[PDB]
């Protein structure tokens, strides 16, 4: 769309028994594809770990 | 079954009846059983 | 004798347009039918 | 202009054999082919089926004959089409017309 | 007893599930060694 | 969905999936025809007189 | 534990061919195969044999059906084994059942 | 045509150990597995849970038994799924069924 790309996301996640959409019905997000995001992971609190 | 053609798509057969009234016949035998592995692959929209 | 085949189709893939908004009670010039197509093809389980 | 459709003529409805037999007859008028017969209750002489005495069907005529014919040749087996066999107008309901020959090797398809 | 059953192909039925978010904005991953985590940001406004 | 259970008490045993079969056995068809050798006496609509 | 007694499915008892027929059906209850039939006393439709009306047998049902079947298909010739025929519960005399089809092409052997 | 659903047989619902025990039994009828048991008030034999007495549940039967079985093997600890236990028809309330084994080592998930 010029400087901006248009992406349609219809991913679905499963609840206890049903299927639902990740995003609400009528929303958009404006951001940078180079924006920094963190995938931080905690400590494994298991006895064997 | 006598010719070992149990597994076949179609099967033609021609024959004639004995006796003083003689009549021939013709038949095609088969068993078409269309199936779909994934019934949910398609969506049948009925418009109005 | 009757033989009934349940291929396994769900009710989510038998959309019936019946109601008050199917396609014939819409404006010919303003409405876009592609949204209905993309909505009906959402529950397809594979490429269409 | 005029049309003369050439349609075939198949009285049999199934591949079952259609046997025949002969018996004395007591017809009162001309009876064409495939006219059902009944057995008289007085002298037991074959006549045309009246279409009212239920269960009186005995056979279907195979050769045209009139009241001068002493012997009638009638079928006693096989399957026949409804549209080809000539049944009397006395029987008006189709259900009773179908099962008139039950109990005998003759059948109607 | 006498059944003689032959099985044909099966089905798959997986989800329509593609992240688009663990691949576009969250490309960088870190583990932890601590309990809490800070996230500082300096307000850069010169005079 | 993957529950957020605390790492102290326990975790529930998620029931395994799989298993559904059906049969669609018999099928048949047979369109018999006759020959009735007495129709060959007359002429067909083709085969000009 | 549980046995698997396997008997070959041979309804016929002789080399006599078994000829079939079709006629309107008026069943009042579900009727499996090998079920004897009579004609209705009033509507002359085909109903299950009661086992008490003498001479009412006219044929043996060929395919399973119910009240939703307008027309039944039944055998009209040949011989059948006495043990394979699903006799009605009312008919308690073996001798009467063995000769219940006399006067018709159906026979019990 | 017909449909048969195959589901894995998992009576357990948690990693809790399932310890078995043996005791005299006083059943009066056929009782399949996964059946709750209670103590007889007079003879203290094991009987099928009536589903009305509060706190009478003492365990879940592990192996099938009949009235002639003088010894019964039943679970005495662990966690069991709700849908896998053959609850008596008298206990028609979900909450009481889910808390019927409370106070013992048996739990319902």
């Amino acid at each position: 769309y010029g400087d901006v790309a248009i992406v349609v996301y219809s991913g679905q996640y499963v609840e206890n028994g049903v299927k639902k959409n990740f995003l609400p019905d009528n929303t958009m997000v404006l951001g940078n594809t180079q924006a920094r995001g963190l995938r931080t992971y905690g400590c494994i609190q298991d006895a064997d770990a | 079954q006598r010719e070992g053609i149990n597994a076949s798509a179609r099967y033609p057969k021609n024959w004639v009846t004995t006796g003083d009234p003689a009549r021939e016949f013709t038949m095609i035998q088969s068993a078409p059983l269309m199936l779909l592995a994934d019934p949910d692959e398609f969506v049948s929209v009925q418009l109005a | 004798d009757p033989v009934e085949v349940d291929m396994g189709r769900s009710e989510e893939n038998n959309i019936t347009q019946s109601g008050g908004t199917e396609w014939s009670k819409r404006d010919k010039s303003t409405y876009d039918p592609t949204d209905d197509i993309e909505a009906y093809a959402l529950n397809a389980s594979g490429v269409v | 202009t005029s049309k003369e459709t050439f349609t075939h003529y198949q009285p049999q409805g199934n591949s079952d054999p259609a046997h025949t037999a002969t018996a004395p007859g007591g017809l009162s008028a001309k009876a064409p082919a495939m006219t059902p017969l009944m057995l008289d209750t007085s002298s037991r002489k074959l006549v045309a089926w009246d279409g009212t005495t239920d269960g009186a069907a005995v056979g279907i005529l195979a050769v045209a004959a009139d009241q001068t014919s002493t012997t009638l040749t009638f079928y006693k087996s096989g399957t026949f089409r409804y549209e080809d066999v000539l049944w009397p107008e006395a029987a008006s309901d189709e259900t009773k017309k179908r099962t008139a020959f039950a109990g005998t090797a003759i059948s109607i398809v | 007893m006498y059944t003689t059953a032959q099985l044909l192909a099966a089905n798959e039925q997986k989800f329509k599930f593609d992240p688009l978010f663990l691949r576009l904005f969250f490309r960088e991953s870190y583990p932890f060694t601590t309990e809490k985590v800070y996230l500082s940001q300096i307000p850069g406004l010169v005079n | 969905m993957a529950l957020y259970v605390s790492p102290i008490v326990s975790g529930e045993v998620i029931r395994s999936r799989g298993g559904s079969t059906s049969e669609f056995t018999p099928g048949y068809v047979k369109p018999k025809h006759e020959v009735n050798p007495q129709m060959t006496l007359r002429r067909l609509p083709d085969e000009d007189p």
